[PDB]
């Protein structure tokens, strides 16, 4: 059994700046990598964000390569999601996922919750 | 005067002179000079009858003095390294040194008496000289002055006592007054050395810039020098030099000249040393008085 | 102008990395010249564990025709290294003062520089700036190489250096752009030592500098009838301009001219109270893991060979008698074997004194003289 | 030897017979050549050329040293008519 | 002006001996240590030989310790590697390079390989040469909307390694997709070679390819056609 | 196409980084300030490859030997701007007649105490393993300072009549040395002493020395005036006052003279003499140093009309006044290092006094 | 005798980027670095580990810490897009790293997924084998599986990806699933399922028999 919960995000002004956490526990945290995604209402489930283990590799996507900024932590257990210069037409749920391939770097994608971020 | 001692040493032979038991080394003339003074480290002794295998006879003596002069001739610098130690033998280092002095290897018989071994002991300049029994043709002991010493101080116990030690130092000329050799504590090993080679000297007690005498220096402290390998460093002070036995000394042995000669000579048999420096309240440097300058003396 | 126990004097010669001194001991008085490398006109690192590393590398470095480094000493402002001095001079300072020379003192010196750059070689390090005016006579007339290592600081920064530094000693490869030099320059270098030590001139000499680089990459050169044809054959072998056909040391000592007069010890390689005392575990006798009747035939055997007169009252029980040579008297002894256990047996020595002769000579002496010869011929 | 009264007065190399029928095996060796030769008497309390009395059945035997160098160490304890001696003699292989 | 030539490469019998060349031209053999290394397809370097004819000393991997016997001819400046009871393993291309042991520098051993060579392939497979089969591949008739249809073609069971590939559509292409060639289970070699484009034009574009196979003299033409 | 400051660690950089922006805000071209380790060896070997730092601050001793090696630009001052500054500080930077640098400060050691464990300073050299007996009693130590350089050991040598190289008429005397005399003898044999009799540490250098000063353990420190920052930090109650006497005699040491070396190999030397003449000696840019570090005495009189009155700053104008000024000959950068050499064998107790002395003697003028 | 370990990452143009090289035994300064271009020879850049060797400028530089042996990129330029190797060779058998490869940054794309039927050409000759493609998919890592009826099968499936395009910088992967005539008869319908990075539901395609 794992465990899974998200915090920050709100209703925010579009064009500012907001923070997004992501954690877990129970199991070792610097063999496997975090990543984000985005559900748009009306539209299918998107890429957003990976953070590799020990910070080999910052990936993104086409239209949130140079606006989104995300970061992970080994002391707190956490991950960071730096939104910087945001759109009135991207509000969408944001999940977390939890990559389950042991001595890997492929990706087995599940979201276990996700929390409603929803820009003026 | 000297009346009592020298019936004394004309009645006693120097058959009574050798002890029991001693060790005794002698040399192969074809053994490396390097190899030699390791082995007198190692027995301790400080002199060695040599033998020459190709004539059959002994043909000299290989000493400290020896090592002094080996060590002063061939020796070019502390860095580079003495070859010429490692790469001489006895007889190859001695055509050399004997080139100008023919001395044999002189001797007395132990059925022969005392007084014409300490005639030829000052006569020869010879510290050291072994006997040679003419029956068997071996030789026993290597006699030496303090040898000499330890047996006439255990039979002063007569009535003419009071000849000549109940009189003082200074009015008998007992001793080297006129010169005096010194070394400073900076001073380096190598002109010890040269102070050795070139003078007859045998130990230099060294003094400070006012000259106050804090140590002492003599040839038996060289010698260690060549047990603990440094040989090839003559370049060092002669504090670091006498650092070797600074755990077990107490200090230098000064005598004054008002004192009597007998309580001089009771202090040198007592202690066991060679010589003593005479001394002031200011405590500066006025000689040395020896073994041979005493016996000397007594032999007159 | 005071380093150790040496002070310094005049300058022995000019050198690019630094000027050379010669320094006098204030005591003994022994000769010992120092390099003396200015820090302020190169130095690549200011780091001290390559000092470190520089002192451990180039003292072990011992070869009685490479001149010996004795220590490196530090300081902020230059570079002091103490070589061995020599009172013969440099090599070319010699050709200009005497010109020709005879066959068999140019291969004399020939031999020993090939050995030296062959030691250098062994220990993996090479001679790029290598002439006559980097190597030196002593009083024996020998050869010695001045630095063996040094040149690659001229080889570090860039090789302009090298052609511009040295126009006249400088490779074919160096100067055709070749960034890292090898053995064959050192093989080229020793050619020319070889035709200055033969013919007194220089091989490649011009006014014009690019023409005397032009005539050094040219394979010609000009050749007396001085020399037989064999050495100027191995000179042409030994001096091509590609090094696919440069000779090796291997092909030098194959060659006729090179092992005429060739002495041993050039190659170290054959194939191509006061007092401490101590005790000491004295050994009586010989303990030998043998049959009985065999060690007394051993031992009869040796007495035989030695010329000596000997009795025998049990086969175990041998009296032996020899007459010294000089000596007219004679010395008598006895020898005898010992069962200590059924495998070893030991072999003990007794002598006996003389009675009524006054014996010449040393009675023990010639004793232990009657042993030293027979351990010898015994060996066990 | 003109003193010596042996079996056999030759004294020639040349005679040498190991043919003898007798298999005998040499005399044991008395247990005091034993402790002398296990244990040699050096001193350290008083000075190093002064030894203890050597014992009286040996006195004629040599004494052999191993070899670091190319030195060979031999010594005996020679014998005067009231004197003990030992003479260290010290001579390059 | 330094270059080394490989020669004696190619294709081999498993359990035969083969002994490949390296023409050392521009510097001398007898003091630098010939290196021979192995680079398999998809793996890194891996060191094989050695020879030092200087000092006449060898070296050998733990692998291949006492069966690579190498030898080396300072007169001609080559370095001839004899290699005995090969296996299947062992097939890679085989570099030549120079080895540097000299001190460049007072503080820095050098001990690095300056020159390299170009390298010589050596294939070692059981199989003989076998004809390339070209297999017409079949797009799918349903698609997503607005979606662009790729199509391929498939070679398989053929020998050797290089093959050259081409399209009648055109010399140019746009939207190629050439994959590298994988070696199943059965010794024998497998390709796949797709194009990108898009799906309005297939309805009017016909496409052909076209397997060269210079070695093997095989030369055959497959038409793809859309069929469920 | 900029401007290349070196600077020592210890000193006031960010004034000369904020003189360097207001220089980027007056014409664009912005100042780059490193301070290099050992930068006094670092300069020549750039120097003579004609790269590195346009311009140096340092005093006037390495000068000479960086002019003899062409590696200093000739300066063209002006004759009011001669006029604002001192004279002996333009005769302290005269090389073969020749000006060579632009005056700066005027640098001096001083007596630095402590009043909270001292109220009272010494007038005498020799009290202090009197006072030390005192003190080591409480847990505090009475004067710890650099030992490692011969520029804090030198007063305490010269005090009794030592001195580095004779100077008669506008030349110093490279055979007249007074390192060999009865006066430094007897310094150098205090300075052992001090060690041997365990009245301080042979390992002391500046930053122990600076740490134990800060922190309040030592009672006296002989350090210059750029630590006046990091004194005034630890806010521990500092006095300073004038270095006493030693057998009648008051302490020599050096006086330094901090000067603007201008590189030869260096096309800005137009822009960086305007730069300086226009920025550094006035009275707003040397207010920007003094903020950061106080150099001390600087060269500008009207600036120093106003800055006289702290008594820090007087009495080390008055140890300046008693003492004596550096050499600018060439063999001074053999003196350093010689005498550095010495005091580090004489501390350590690896050589003696006379032989380390011997050394610098014969050691002074060449090597 | 010993063994190398390296890593392995990816970044932009001008990034800084370090690999490491852990040795196992206790080694010397004798470290090298080889790049080897695809289809090339291995071009040398640094022989000790320390000191730049010459040829190749200033850009590629390294560092010694103890047995952590690193080489640090600064600058990349783009040509500088090979494979890195470590080189030890201080204990006398050469031993070479695993080697790094050195991608270029690129945003992620979600993948094409095709399915391809056998051919009716090669059901007669008794050898067909099934394949899916994957077309424009950043990162290289990716995992396929064969789900066939419900069911993983592992072993026959060979994958063959290509390297990335020099205008694209996409990779395309080739999954060959090999079968027999006769096993045609269990297995009705056929998936091949594949987990991307940047794909969040495993979508697969699915052909039926018979058509
Ligand atoms: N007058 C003296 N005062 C202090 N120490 C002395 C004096 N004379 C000798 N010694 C010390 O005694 C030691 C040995 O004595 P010395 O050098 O006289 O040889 P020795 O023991 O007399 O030799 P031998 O015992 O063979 O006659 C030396 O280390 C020396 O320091
Ligand atoms: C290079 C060279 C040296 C060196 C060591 N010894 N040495 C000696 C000299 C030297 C220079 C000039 C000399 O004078 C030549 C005239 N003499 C006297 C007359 C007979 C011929 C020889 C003699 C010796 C030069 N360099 C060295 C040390 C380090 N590096
Ligand atoms: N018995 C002797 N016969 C001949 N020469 C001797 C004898 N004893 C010593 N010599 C020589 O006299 C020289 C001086 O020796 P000496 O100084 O008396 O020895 P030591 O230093 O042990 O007192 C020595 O070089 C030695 O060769
Ligand atoms: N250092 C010395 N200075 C002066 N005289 C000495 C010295 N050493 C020995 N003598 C004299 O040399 C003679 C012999 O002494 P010795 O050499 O000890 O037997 C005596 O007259 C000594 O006084
Ligand atoms: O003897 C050491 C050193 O002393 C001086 O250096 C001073 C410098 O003048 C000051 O400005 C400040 O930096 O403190 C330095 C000492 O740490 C001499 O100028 C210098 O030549 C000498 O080496």
């Amino acid at each position: 059994q794992v465990q899974l919960q998200e915090s920050g995000g709100g209703l925010v002004q579009p064009g500012g700046s907001l923070r997004l956490s992501c954690a877990a526990s129970g199991r070792t945290i610097s063999r496997y990598a975090m990543s984000w995604f985005r559900q748009a209402p009306g539209k299918e489930r998107e890429f957003v964000a990976v953070a590799r283990r020990s910070g080999d590799g910052a990936f993104y996507a086409d239209s949130v390569q140079g606006r989104f900024t995300v970061s992970r932590d080994d002391a707190k257990n956490t991950v960071y999601l730096q939104m910087n210069s945001l759109k009135p037409e991207d509000t969408a749920v944001y999940y977390c996922a939890i990559d389950s391939d042991t001595f890997y770097s492929g990706s087995y994608d599940y979201w276990g919750q996700g929390t409603q971020v929803t820009v003026s | 005067n000297n009346s009592v001692y020298t019936s004394f040493m004309k009645s006693h032979r120097c058959y009574d002179l050798i002890p029991t038991s001693s060790k005794l080394v002698v040399f192969d003339t074809s053994l490396q000079v390097k190899k030699a003074f390791f082995a007198l480290v190692t027995n301790g002794v400080r002199a060695a009858p040599l033998w020459d295998s190709k004539k059959q006879s002994f043909v000299g003596m290989l000493t400290i003095t020896d090592f002094i002069n080996i060590l002063h001739r061939y020796y070019k610098s502390a860095l580079v390294q003495i070859y010429e130690l490692e790469e001489h033998k006895i007889e190859t280092w001695r055509e050399v040194y004997l080139q100008d002095s023919f001395k044999p290897l002189v001797c007395i018989s132990p059925n022969a008496s005392l007084f014409d071994a300490v005639s030829s002991l000052i006569r020869n300049k010879i510290h050291r000289l072994p006997v040679i029994d003419p029956e068997s043709g071996n030789t026993l002991y290597i006699l030496t002055h303090k040898r000499i010493l330890k047996f006439l101080k255990l039979f002063i116990t007569e009535f003419p006592k009071p000849e000549f030690m109940s009189k003082s130092l200074e009015e008998l000329q007992i001793g080297t007054y006129a010169n005096i050799a010194m070394v400073r504590t900076t001073t380096p090993v190598y002109v010890a050395l040269g102070i050795f080679v070139q003078h007859r000297v045998s130990a230099l007690p060294v003094v400070d810039e006012k000259g106050r005498v804090v140590d002492i220096y003599s040839k038996f402290d060289v010698i260690n020098l060549a047990a603990e390998k440094t040989y090839n460093n003559l370049d060092v002070s002669v504090t670091k030099a006498l650092q070797h036995r600074s755990h077990y000394f107490e200090g230098v042995l000064k005598c004054y000249l008002h004192e009597t000669l007998e309580t001089i000579i009771n202090r040198l048999v007592e202690a066991e040393v060679h010589r003593l420096v005479v001394v002031d309240e200011n405590d500066v440097v006025k000689g040395i008085v020896s073994l041979s300058d005493i016996l000397q003396a007594l032999v007159l | 102008v005071k380093i150790g126990h040496y002070i310094l004097g005049d300058t022995l010669g000019v050198g690019t990395f630094g000027k050379v001194k010669v320094g006098k001991h204030e005591l003994t008085g022994h000769k010992v010249a120092v390099k003396i490398l200015n820090r302020q006109k190169i130095r690549s690192l200011d780091v001290v564990g390559k000092i470190r590393r520089e002192i451990q590398n180039l003292k072990l470095f011992r070869h009685p025709h490479i001149i010996k480094l004795y220590q490196v000493i530090s300081t902020p402002s230059d570079i002091f290294m103490v070589m061995e001095y020599v009172s013969g001079g440099e090599l070319f300072d010699y050709i200009c003062k005497n010109g020709r020379l005879d066959e068999k003192e140019s291969r004399r010196l020939f031999q020993q520089i090939l050995s030296g750059v062959d030691y250098c070689h062994r220990h993996m390090v090479v001679h790029r700036d290598l002439k006559p005016e980097n190597v030196l006579l002593d009083a024996h007339m020998n050869a010695k190489i001045a630095d063996f290592g040094l040149s690659n600081m001229m080889s570090d920064g860039e090789f302009l250096r090298t052609s511009c530094g040295s126009p006249n000693y400088a490779a074919p490869e160096v100067i055709s752009g070749r960034l890292y030099a090898g053995p064959e320059v050192d093989i080229w270098s020793s050619g020319v030592i070889l035709y200055a030590l033969l013919c007194g001139t220089l091989p490649f000499d011009d006014d014009h500098v690019p023409t005397l680089f032009k005539k050094i990459c040219d394979g010609i050169f000009y050749t007396p009838q001085y020399l037989n044809p064999s050495v100027i054959s191995l000179l042409k072998h030994m001096l091509q301009v590609d090094p696919m056909k440069r000779a090796t040391i291997k092909d030098i000592r194959e060659h006729e001219w090179f092992k005429q007069d060739l002495p041993k010890y050039l190659f170290p390689e054959d194939p191509s109270k006061h007092q401490g005392v101590r005790k000491a575990k004295w050994h009586l006798g010989i303990r030998s893991q043998s049959r009985p009747n065999d060690i007394m035939a051993e031992v009869c055997r040796a007495i035989k060979q030695l010329d000596y007169e000997w009795k025998v009252v049990n086969p175990y029980y041998l009296r032996v008698r020899r007459k010294n040579p000089v000596t007219s008297t004679y010395s008598k002894m006895s020898l005898q074997l010992y069962q200590v256990d059924s495998r070893t047996y030991l072999l003990d020595f007794r002598s006996i004194d003389d009675e009524l002769t006054p014996r010449p000579g040393s009675h023990t002496i010639e004793f232990f003289e009657m042993c030293a010869n027979l351990i010898k011929i015994l060996a066990q | 030897d003109l003193s010596s009264s042996p079996p056999g007065p030759y004294g020639q190399e040349m005679y040498a017979f190991r043919s003898a029928a007798r298999f005998k095996s040499p005399p044991i060796l008395p247990p005091h050549l034993l402790q002398v030769i296990l244990n040699k008497d050096t001193n350290i309390s008083c000075d190093p050329a002064l030894l203890p009395e050597p014992n009286h059945v040996m006195l004629n035997h040599l004494y052999a040293l191993s070899i670091k160098d190319s030195v060979m160490v031999l010594s005996a304890t020679h014998r005067y008519k009231k004197k003990y001696v030992t003479t260290l003699l010290y001579k390059p292989i | 002006e330094v270059q080394l030539v490989e020669s004696g490469g190619g294709l081999v019998q498993p359990g035969g001996s083969l002994r490949l060349s390296c023409a050392a031209s521009g510097f001398n053999i007898y003091y630098y240590s010939i290196h021979w290394v192995r680079q398999a397809p998809g793996k890194g370097l891996e060191w094989v030989a050695s020879i030092y004819p200087y000092s006449g000393s060898t070296s050998y991997a733990d692998s291949v310790k006492g069966r690579f016997t190498i030898s080396a001819d300072t007169s001609k400046n080559t370095a001839y590697l004899q290699m005995n009871s090969l296996r299947a393993e062992d097939t890679a291309v085989y570099y030549c390079a120079r080895y540097y042991p000299y001190f460049i520098s007072y503080y820095s051993k050098m001990e690095a390989m300056d020159y390299w060579g170009q390298g010589t392939l050596v294939t070692v497979s059981s199989a003989s040469t076998k004809g390339p089969s070209v297999f017409p591949l079949a797009p799918s008739s349903k698609s997503t909307s607005g979606g662009t249809a790729a199509l391929g073609c498939l070679v398989k069971d053929y020998f050797p390694e290089p093959v050259t590939v081409s399209w009648n559509s055109g010399a140019l292409t746009s939207g190629v997709h050439t994959f590298p060639a994988v070696l199943q289970s059965s010794g024998l070699y497998s390709l796949s070679s797709v194009v990108t484009v898009p799906s309005s034009s297939l309805g009017t574009q016909t496409y052909i390819c076209n397997v060269n196979h210079k070695p093997s003299n095989t030369k055959v033409d497959k038409k793809v056609e859309p069929k469920s | 196409g900029k401007l290349v400051i070196w600077i020592n660690g210890d000193k006031g950089y960010n004034g000369l980084a904020e003189v360097g922006k207001k220089f980027e805000k007056d014409t664009g071209i912005k100042v780059t300030v490193e301070h290099p380790d050992k930068l006094e060896e670092k300069f020549p070997q750039v120097a003579a490859t004609g790269d590195g730092p346009d311009i140096i601050f340092w005093a006037h001793d390495r000068f000479g030997g960086y002019a003899q090696s062409g590696l200093l630009a000739e300066i063209t001052p002006a004759a009011a701007f001669q006029d604002k500054l001192y004279p002996f500080t333009w005769d302290a930077v005269r090389y073969n007649g020749k000006l060579i640098a632009y005056p700066i400060a005027v640098e001096a050691l001083s007596l630095i105490y402590n009043k909270d464990l001292l109220p009272n300073p010494p007038k005498t050299w020799e009290e202090i393993p009197a006072l030390d007996k005192e003190l080591k009693a409480k847990g505090k130590s009475a004067l710890m300072f650099n030992l490692q350089e011969p520029y804090f050991t030198w007063p305490l040598i010269a005090a009794d009549g030592g001195y580095a190289f004779k100077y008669e008429n506008g030349k110093y005397d490279i055979k007249d040395v007074g390192v060999d005399n009865a006066g430094a003898k007897a310094g150098l044999t205090f300075l052992v002493d001090l060690i041997k009799n365990k009245h301080m540490n042979a390992d002391t250098d500046y930053s122990i020395a600076e740490a134990a000063f800060n922190k309040g353990e030592t009672a006296m420190t002989i350090n210059g005036p750029w630590a006046w920052s990091n004194i005034d930090t630890s806010a521990v109650n500092y006095g300073v006052t004038v270095l006493p006497t030693f057998k009648g005699q008051p302490s020599k040491p050096f006086v330094g003279v901090l000067s603007a070396g201008i590189n030869a190999a260096s096309p800005n030397k137009e822009l960086a003499k305007e730069f300086l003449e226009n920025y550094l000696l006035t009275d707003e840019g040397l207010e920007a140093v003094n903020k950061d570090k106080p150099l001390g005495a600087v060269a500008l009189k009207s600036y120093e009309e106003e800055l006289a009155k702290d008594p820090r700053i007087a009495a080390t104008m008055e140890n300046a006044q008693k003492g004596e000024i550096m050499p600018n000959i060439p063999q001074m950068s053999a003196f350093w290092y010689a005498v550095r050499t010495a005091v580090i064998n004489a501390a350590s107790g690896r050589q003696t006094v006379d032989e380390a002395l011997k050394d610098a003697q014969t050691n002074a003028a060449e090597f | 005798q010993m063994t190398q370990s390296p890593s392995s990452l990816s970044a932009s143009v001008g990034d800084r980027v370090t690999i490491t090289c852990r040795a196992s035994q206790s080694v010397s300064s004798a470290v090298a670095w080889y790049q080897q271009k695809p289809g090339k020879a291995p071009k040398l850049l640094i022989y000790s580990a320390s000191s730049l060797y010459s040829g190749v400028p200033s850009r590629f530089s390294g560092s010694r810490s103890g047995t952590d042996f690193t080489l640090t990129i600064s600058s990349l330029q783009p040509e500088d897009f090979a494979t890195y190797y470590c080189q030890q060779s201080s204990s006398g058998p050469i031993t070479f790293g695993q080697g790094t490869k050195v991608e270029i940054k690129r945003t992620v794309a979600a993948p094409s997924v095709f399915i391809f039927p056998p051919s009716d050409s090669q059901l007669k000759s008794g050898t067909a084998s099934v394949v899916c493609l994957l077309n424009n998919f950043y990162p290289r890592e990716a995992k396929v599986q064969w789900k066939v009826d419900n069911a993983l099968q592992s072993g026959n499936s060979q994958e063959s990806v290509t390297e990335q395009d020099s205008k694209d910088s996409t990779y395309s992967l080739s999954s060959t699933l090999t079968l027999s005539k006769a096993d045609y008869e269990k297995h009705k319908v056929y998936a091949c399922e594949v987990t991307h990075q940047g794909l969040s539901s495993p979508v697969t395609k699915s052909f039926n028999r018979g058509e």
